[PDB]
């Protein structure tokens, strides 16, 4: 194994990435020293693993992610070589629309990351929402920057 | 009492308006007052209708 | 790295990133045996006028001795087709050398790159070049999301961003009086965030927005069937669609199949002058189409410079090579003579109205090398570093550059000022254009019916003239777009 | 020779393991995947004419399309295998932020 730190940041999981791939990028791009990576296990932000898998799929090395559930991550056009051992968040929307119809709510805010986890959800969860004739009283997007 | 609509503001936010002489709602959440059938007026609380 | 290229030896060396081809051949591939690369398809002559434009401004830069002075610029250009891994692999070309010394000798450095097209690519591709902040100036990538400093460090952008666009389309909504409208975005980095701003503005104007259904190129027959049954059940004649023409094009096919009419169409700036769309046997469907279009800009010399294309005289362009043999289809299939006409054969390459995002790839080359001339013409104990040291031009480095044009504010031909902001954006109004039917010809005429005005206030920004928009392209009289009839006194 | 269990932070103050095993469930198919392609029967393959890949000489696109073809069976005696979008689907557990009275 080959494992590295992310700190829940593209950057540091492309410098570790272009690790990965390095003798693939020379063989594409024209030492037997650097190892031959067969698969990654990573990563979990959703952004990060989305960044990761362009550059891994591009090779067709598969990244099979434990914390990355993003649903833009199911698009197999864009990220051939990706797959998960967690759950798409397609259903937690749901499972969410599902609660506030469980408890005859009907007037609700909503505040997501500013990124590809929360983007897709809260936009899942809006869809839902006007499904069950829920209302969205606001829509917030934060991040820690 | 039926629900009034108030302007610029989403479905779920309504007000409640009573419902006038002769039409009447019965459920809760009524988005209409319905008129007694002929025959028929509408009691003082507006909750059913009275021959 | 990738072939096709086109490249030219110089000083520095500006990396290129255009959509020669529209797309790559749709073949899944089954791992059954090693994947080949894959192979770009639906030739892209507007691309290649675009990459012409950043051929020609290096050049005009490379001749002109008032800007960088015995200091030649050359390029290495690649083509994406509109796809993210030939972005990519154009990329780790680019990032080469870089990589290597980050990671790990004739090979070039890329001191800036002139793209991309798509803003999903563009966000791959600065993704890798923020590794090693080179500066990425884009000229069609006008996301909300590459405004993102803390995630993309390296990007600039000579075109808008898209936020003022779903407000203009909010505003046009709001001006025809329309309170039912459906929305249409395409499932990537630009549909999306635009029509999410959409969205924002419509609730903020009181408009009912019936559905929000996301498209795709790629998408199956099972979803392109199911929007366009969307669309049918739904009474919105009014749909705003946020997209790209490669990604609306199987959906306006299959509208056009079905003969769906009566629908106003709010075009993006990515659609509303695309030739994919803007067919004449589409015009019974997106006939009388109100999109937006960028700025024209003026390029003098750069009709000629296009029409002195050829695939043995110009050896530096890779790409003269297919262009010819898709402008006359011929081959160098009947023989490519080589003495065939450009002003023969009717393409987006030469038939143009105006220079809008080739414009805005100038301006691209123009702001690179205005930073290069910056790094060069400065004095000693005024740069923009340490100390107010000076970076070297000879020995000139890309975060150099990157600092250069952050704070870089330099005069068009036009006299325009162009500048930064600290997003890394460029503001720019818009024209608002009707689709029309060509009496002369069969060709979908754009017709400037109006302008945004990005630098007015709320409320008077919008501009539009009623009497030159043909509603569906045949109709003077203003659409019905409400869900329910006026109630009327009592 | 200080003692971990000493200091509560995360790494040992855990209830429940469900990302962890994700990790564990992520390490294991791709072991699996490999063990299909290393006990692959030579007419049994997944490749061009029922071809088998070479364990000792094994690329990264044959891994994926054996991970795409995967159905192994956890430690807990559950199925796994991926969907034709690399899925894995599972339950969700409905929890609520109490106070420790302690
Ligand atoms: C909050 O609003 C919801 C709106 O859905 C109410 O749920 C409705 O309650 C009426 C009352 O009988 C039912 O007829 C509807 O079928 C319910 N709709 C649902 C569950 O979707 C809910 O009762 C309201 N609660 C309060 C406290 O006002
Ligand atoms: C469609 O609905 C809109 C939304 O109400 C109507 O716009 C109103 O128009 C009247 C008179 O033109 C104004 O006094 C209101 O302020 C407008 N409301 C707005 C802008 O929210 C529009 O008239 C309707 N069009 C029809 C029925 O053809
Ligand atoms: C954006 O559009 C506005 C309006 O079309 C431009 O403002 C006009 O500028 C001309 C001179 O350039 C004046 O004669 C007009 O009276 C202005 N119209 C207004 C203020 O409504 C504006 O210049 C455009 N932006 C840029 C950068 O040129
Ligand atoms: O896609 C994403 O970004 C999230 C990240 C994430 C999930 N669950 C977590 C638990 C701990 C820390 C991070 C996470 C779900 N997928
Ligand atoms: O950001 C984006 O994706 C769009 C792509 C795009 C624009 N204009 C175009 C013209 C032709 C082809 C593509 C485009 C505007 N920015
Ligand atoms: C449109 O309405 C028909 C009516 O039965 C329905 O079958 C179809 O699914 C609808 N289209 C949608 C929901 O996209
Ligand atoms: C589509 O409908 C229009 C009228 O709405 C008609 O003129 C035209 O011929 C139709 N085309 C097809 C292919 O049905
Ligand atoms: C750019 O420079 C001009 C001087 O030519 C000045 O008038 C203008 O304010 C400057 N703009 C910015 C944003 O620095
Ligand atoms: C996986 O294999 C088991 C038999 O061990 C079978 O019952 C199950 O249907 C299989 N699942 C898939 C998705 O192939
Ligand atoms: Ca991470
Ligand atoms: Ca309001
Ligand atoms: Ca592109
Ligand atoms: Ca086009």
């Amino acid at each position: 194994y080959r494992i590295f730190d992310t700190c829940n940041t593209v950057s540091k999981a492309l410098e570790a990435t272009l690790s990965f791939v390095a003798q693939n990028k020379i063989d594409s791009l024209n030492s037997e020293h650097i190892p031959s990576t067969i698969a990654v296990v990573g990563a979990t932000g959703s952004g990060v693993s989305t960044a990761v898998a362009n550059l891994l799929g591009l090779f067709y090395i598969p990244q099979v992610s434990y914390a990355s559930s993003s649903r833009l991550l199911s698009n197999k056009n864009q990220f051939k070589s990706f797959l998960r051992t967690i759950p798409n968040d397609e259903h937690q929307a749901t499972a969410m629309a599902d609660i506030i119809e469980y408890f005859r709510w009907n007037w609700v805010g909503t505040i997501a990351a500013d990124d590809d986890y929360g983007r897709p959800g809260i936009e899942k969860f809006r869809e839902e929402a006007e499904e069950r004739d829920i209302c969205i009283d606001f829509s917030e997007l934060i991040s820690q920057y | 009492t039926r629900k009034g609509i108030i302007e610029g503001e989403p479905t779920c936010c309504f007000e409640c308006v009573e419902c006038p002489d002769g039409e009447y709602s019965d459920e809760t959440d009524a988005s209409a007052c319905n008129k007694c059938p002929d025959d028929f007026w509408s009691n003082e609380n507006h909750t059913s209708c009275i021959a | 790295g990738p072939d096709q290229r086109a490249q030219k030896k110089g000083d520095i060396i500006l990396g290129g990133l255009f959509p020669i081809h529209f797309g790559v051949a749709a073949k899944d591939q089954d791992l059954k045996s090693r994947p080949e690369s894959v192979e770009c398809i639906r030739y892209n002559f507007r691309g290649f006028r675009w990459l012409q434009a950043m051929i020609f401004a290096i050049e005009e830069i490379n001749s002109s001795p008032a800007l960088l002075p015995n200091l030649t610029l050359g390029y290495r250009i690649f083509d994406t087709c509109n796809t993210v891994s030939k972005a990519l692999e154009a990329t780790l070309s680019f990032v080469a050398q870089n990589k290597i010394d980050s990671l790990n000798e004739h090979i070039p450095s890329t001191i800036a790159v002139v793209g991309a097209t798509g803003s999903g690519v563009s966000t791959a591709v600065a993704n890798l070049l923020g590794l090693f902040y080179i500066p990425q100036v884009s000229y069609a990538s006008s996301s909300r999301l590459l405004s993102n400093k803390n995630q993309f460090k390296s990007f600039l952008r000579t075109i808008p961003n898209d936020e003022h666009q779903a407000t203009a389309m909010a505003d046009i909504i709001e001006y025809f009086r329309w309170n039912w409208v459906g929305t249409i975005a395409a499932d990537d980095d630009y549909g999306r965030p635009g029509i999410e701003k959409f969205r924002e503005e419509a609730e903020e104007r009181d408009i009912c927005i019936d559905f929000s259904e996301l498209i795709s190129q790629y998408s199956d027959e099972e979803e392109i069937q199911h929007v366009v049954e969307v669309i049918q059940n739904s009474t919105a004649k009014v749909i705003v669609v946020f997209s790209s023409g490669p990604d609306l094009e199987p959906l306006i096919k299959e509208i056009v199949r079905r003969n769906i009419t009566g629908k106003i169409w709010l075009a993006s700036e990515a659609w509303a002058s695309s030739s994919l769309i803007a067919m004449p046997q589409y015009f019974h469907v997106v006939g009388g189409t109100i999109g937006f279009a960028l700025k024209a800009g003026q390029i003098p010399g750069f009709r000629e410079f296009l029409k002195k294309v050829h695939p043995r005289k110009s050896v530096h362009n890779g790409f003269a090579k297919e262009f010819w043999e898709e402008t006359f289809n011929c081959h160098l299939r009947p023989l490519c003579t080589g003495d065939e006409n450009i002003s023969s054969v009717e393409t987006p390459y030469i038939d143009y109205t105006h220079l809008r995002i080739s414009y805005n790839v100038y301006l691209a080359v123009y702001s690179i090398a205005h930073a290069l001339q910056d790094i060069y013409t400065c004095l000693p104990g005024r740069g923009l570093f340490t100390n107010g040291s000076c970076a070297d031009i000879k020995k000139v480095e890309a975060w150099q550059v990157l600092k250069h044009l952050r704070h870089l504010n330099f005069t068009n031909n036009m006299g325009e000022q162009v500048t930064f902001d600290e997003c890394g954006d460029l503001v720019g109004n818009y024209s608002i254009i009707n689709w029309h039917l060509s009496p002369e010809d069969g060709s979908i005429v754009f017709k400037e019916v109006g302008y945004y005005n990005v630098y007015a206030k709320k409320g008077e920004r919008l501009f539009i003239n009623e009497e030159k928009i043909l509603w569906s392209g045949f109709s003077r009289e203003v659409p019905f777009s409400n869900c329910s009839r006026d109630c009327l006194a009592g």
